[PDB]
């Protein structure tokens, strides 16, 4: 049982969601022909 | 759900790709209107003191978040309320 | 293909193999003169852990050999992506 | 194969294929000017749900 007074203000609402962050270009790098596969000059996250 | 998608960049030097965002939008927003506190939800019908012998306060409506309350005639400045009993 | 040592053998001396439609490992040969150890680490220690960074670890058969290495470095992408909770 | 609109992509431009044992899917193009809502109806109801 109480009370206020009334702005002259502005509300601004929300809503909640939870994302994941992930790359910019859809990608993978297979292979079409058989064979040994005899030279890699890549190592893990440098471009 | 539905997917949203995101703009950012990645200057920075990680956002590694694989992490989670806890995201709070906006929708809507109004700018300069009226408030009464949303717990004196009662159609559709209110209580206004005078003098303190509530005499209500009969109104139309919207639109919420996350417990305040935009209300459109009204119901000035200044008044009197019951949120909550 | 190297030397290192023999850590598996999934085959039978006597044994058809059918190479055709997938490709049948037969043994499994690396390297276990160093090791590498991969650190699990969390999606919110990331924004911190660096590479090259004074480490320490434990093997889960030592009480107290408390090995004195370092962070050598970073992969940017999950532990699942990279060869819920992440 | 339709207009409808996009609802699906699973493809990499620059991404090998390998169709001549089972059809990679590509792009999936369904028609969003109408839908269709498919109740399910449990099988004690569907001696009185009728069509109409």
């Amino acid at each position: 049982y109480l009370t206020e007074e009334v702005k002259r203000g502005n509300i601004e609402k929300n809503v909640v969601a939870t994302g994941s962050i992930e790359s910019i270009n859809t990608v993978d790098v297979g292979a079409q022909v058989s064979g040994k596969i005899t030279k890699l000059y890549v190592k893990l996250g440098q471009q | 759900y539905y997917y949203a998608n995101i703009i950012v960049e990645n200057p920075e030097h990680v956002l590694r790709i694989g992490m989670t965002t806890e995201n709070n939008i906006k929708i809507a927003d109004v700018q300069n209107v009226l408030f009464i506190p949303n717990l004196a939800v009662q159609q559709d019908k209110y209580v206004v003191n005078v003098l303190n012998t509530t005499q209500e306060r009969e109104i139309e409506i919207g639109v919420q978040n996350d417990f305040q309350t935009e209300v459109k005639s009204g119901l000035t400045e200044g008044e009197k309320v019951v949120i909550s009993q | 293909p190297i030397d290192g040592t023999v850590i598996s053998t999934p085959v039978s001396e006597g044994q058809t193999v059918n190479s055709n439609q997938t490709t049948p490992t037969i043994i499994k040969v690396a390297d276990l003169s160093k090791m590498r150890i991969k650190p699990e680490i969390s999606e919110g220690d990331i924004t911190k852990v660096k590479a090259g960074q004074d480490v320490t670890f434990t093997i889960l058969s030592d009480n107290k050999t408390v090995y004195h290495a370092k962070i050598d470095s970073v992969d940017p992408a999950t532990t699942t992506i990279s060869d819920s909770a992440v």
